[PDB]
């Protein structure tokens, strides 16, 4: 992402959203609940909280932190070793290796038994009320605010209180804007392109940078005079 | 204009100035109130357009603790409800209720069928929601143990019969308005001239039908008596 | 034209000359600025045309800094509001409250329903924001303290009422006029044959319509007394 | 960009609005917010004010500046030396090299602990009001014009006040616009096309210009004579 991601309250998407005469009737509460479907539907991981946190594993269980919403990467505590992922059908499971993990809800699975583990994820970012805060990139802005504008005008072509010339304009304006808004935050930055072009110019190929918590992949590749 | 003027008219309209007539005011006042909720869903209820804030009332309630079913642990979490009986929305506007300042305070107004099912999200659990109950009374909910706090909200929407909101009414600064007649009638001034005219056809016909005006023991309407 | 003129052009196509009449120059009034105001909904309301400048009436106002809801400090912030109830503007000109300057000032009127939102943006939080809450007063907002120092704004609309906007009116060169007869009717002068000819029509068939004539305890309109 | 930028205030976007009559209504506070989004959209880099500041960092975190939008890029201040992108998951996090940065909120997050970093970012220019400043290009201030009335008669069209042959002018005119627009700022001057040309133009190849501010980016790369 090229802009900072600077943090706004929810009701800035309210000002927006009723100098439409036809969305006057919204709310904070139908605000917050279509702009977590918009920010779960578009998956920029620039607009959730890098955490880190320790949790001790008791016998390949752990309690999971409650804001967690994707995990980055799970490595141990004492090594530093990266987990990768279980594909073991009969984990914990005694009958008559390079360590794992798995999530479901709020427990993670390991594969070792009584460990300490970092588990590096991602949140959501919240107000002195605990609620979400949305990026003011008037890009963002706008396509979330042709989100709630497409979702409201559905309802209202159901009901037959829309043109469908109308609903035409909004799901073609919305359609727009989310693929500009999804390469407004994927599309690197000036020094980002520089990780990717260290990662893509490498003389003897790094194969193994899910070992470290991918923190040399972006490194420079050097080469000795001879 | 109040609701003195538009009576006025109609009876005005009808040369209705007799003491010693048919229809009175109250026949009025009741015509006016039910084409008042015609028109505006004749004109409201097809595609959606802008509604002027003079359809709107705000009336006052008073809130007070009730339970779920009665005085039993295993039933559910108590609400708070309006004292008295609020009336029935029309689902053409805006309706909003609000703890006494209009710009401020997010309670939600939602259908019945939607309140038993709401604050399930984590997000949604600090909001307080609004609903009439077939009982007739406004029940508020929350997942929040603070909501049970609120002594008095403020309830502005186009409601169905005008006179019952107008006796619900909130109080000004002067202070509260003794009669219905002295009170503001909530429509549109655009739509008056539409109102005025079918409540004025509907009892000009009926004006100079004719009676039984003998007491006989007989029906003298087939007469024309 | 100012009111007088109006008004006695519909008296005298109707010929309601004589003192002892029924329908009174306030049957007039009343029914001019009710066709008034459905007249120009039914021009300017379907699609966007250009309003004439006579269609508007500037009123002024008086602020007064007002609490949120009391004298409490967690309650939110205090406003200003008009001392005096504001009239209800139409949806289909150019609403402007201006500093006694029309040509200067951004004081912005909006929605009610959006002001309770408004100025959460970083470059918008020097601006004063105006709305009619159901109070029937003019509200102003703003995040700047400066706002609360305003003492008087002038409310330029196509108020809905343009007898009520005619009372509010701004004071004069010469001074402010005593008679609501010597005032300009807000309306474009394209626009006064159909105001007059509905006007009339109204009137013309209940001015030939038969009165209850005899005090004798009955109605006597079936028999067209 | 050929032209240069000379800064005019918002109202001047307010005397070509209202030239239209159904445009008759806007506002400061509309094109206020209407400028940011059209500001935005486009992403043009020469609409925005080059700043640098040092800022001291404490704990592999430092306080960005108040008006900063997007980093040009972030250097230390002893070395001059750049830093790149942080893709470490686990970045100040212990367990039991090539320097980096990230930034999201208000804060950055680097891979030094206690250290000066330059950033050179870019932010708005704002008017002896706290307003923003816009150029005083016809062709931005066209399409500019032709944004805030094509989001003006959106709303319209909605309520059914404007023709469908009316939005799809202005959909129309502005869709062309906003590429002449852009093309007007983002196609290089003659002395910038010398940038590109020493750039292009090298025997032996140039590929460390990230170290740098991408000073020596456009240097002329010379050959000796033998």
């Amino acid at each position: 992402m090229v802009n900072n991601i600077n943090w706004v309250k929810l009701p800035v998407i309210l000002d927006r959203l009723l100098r439409h005469p036809l969305l006057t009737d919204l709310n904070l509460e139908t605000a917050i609940q279509y702009t977590l479907d918009f920010i779960s539907a578009m998956g920029l991981p620039n607009v959730y909280v890098d955490k880190i946190e320790t949790i001790d594993i008791k016998e390949y269980r752990g309690e999971l932190p409650c804001d967690l919403i994707s995990i980055n990467q799970v490595r141990l505590h004492k090594n530093g070793i990266a987990l990768r992922a279980m594909t073991d059908n009969f984990n914990a499971y005694p009958t008559h290796g390079e360590p794992s993990f798995k999530t479901q809800g709020r427990v993670i699975f390991t594969s070792i038994k009584h460990e300490k583990v970092d588990i590096s994820y991602k949140a959501i970012m919240l107000d002195d009320e605990g609620l979400p805060l949305i990026p003011d990139n008037p890009i963002f802005l706008k396509t979330l605010e042709l989100y709630i504008k497409k979702e409201w005008f559905t309802i209202l072509f159901d009901m037959g209180k829309i043109s469908p010339a109308v609903l035409n304009n909004t799901q073609q304006e919305y359609a727009f804007k989310a693929g500009q808004c999804n390469n407004e935050f994927v599309i690197p930055s000036v020094s980002e392109m520089e990780a990717i072009t260290n990662m893509w110019n490498q003389l003897i190929p790094r194969v193994t940078e899910f070992r470290r918590g991918f923190k040399n992949l972006g490194d420079k590749e050097y080469i000795r005079v001879h | 204009m109040t609701y003195n003027e538009l009576i006025y008219m109609v009876l005005d309209e009808l040369k209705l100035s007799s003491d010693d007539s048919y229809y009175t005011p109250d026949h009025v006042i009741f015509l006016l109130v039910k084409y008042r909720s015609f028109l505006l869903k004749q004109r409201y209820s097809d595609i959606k357009k802008q509604i002027p804030d003079s359809d709107y009332q705000s009336i006052c309630l008073d809130l007070i603790e009730v339970p779920a079913i009665s005085g039993e642990p295993c039933e559910g979490s108590s609400y708070l409800r309006s004292k008295n009986k609020v009336p029935t929305t029309m689902m053409i506007g805006n309706p909003r209720v609000y703890p006494m300042d209009f710009y401020q305070g997010e309670i939600t107004y939602i259908s019945r069928d939607r309140m038993r099912y709401v604050g399930y999200n984590k997000f949604l659990r600090n909001i307080i929601y609004c609903s009439k109950a077939p009982d007739g009374y406004l029940y508020f909910k929350s997942w929040n143990p603070q909501f049970l706090h609120l002594e008095k909200v403020s309830f502005n929407a186009i409601f169905e019969d005008a006179k019952e909101a107008s006796e619900m009414a909130c109080p000004e600064e002067n202070g509260t308005i003794c009669k219905l007649e002295d009170k503001e009638f909530p429509i549109e001034d655009a739509l008056v001239p539409p109102l005025i005219e079918l409540v004025v056809k509907e009892l000009r016909g009926p004006e100079y039908s004719p009676k039984d005006e003998d007491n006989n023991a007989k029906d003298d309407l087939p007469d024309a008596r």
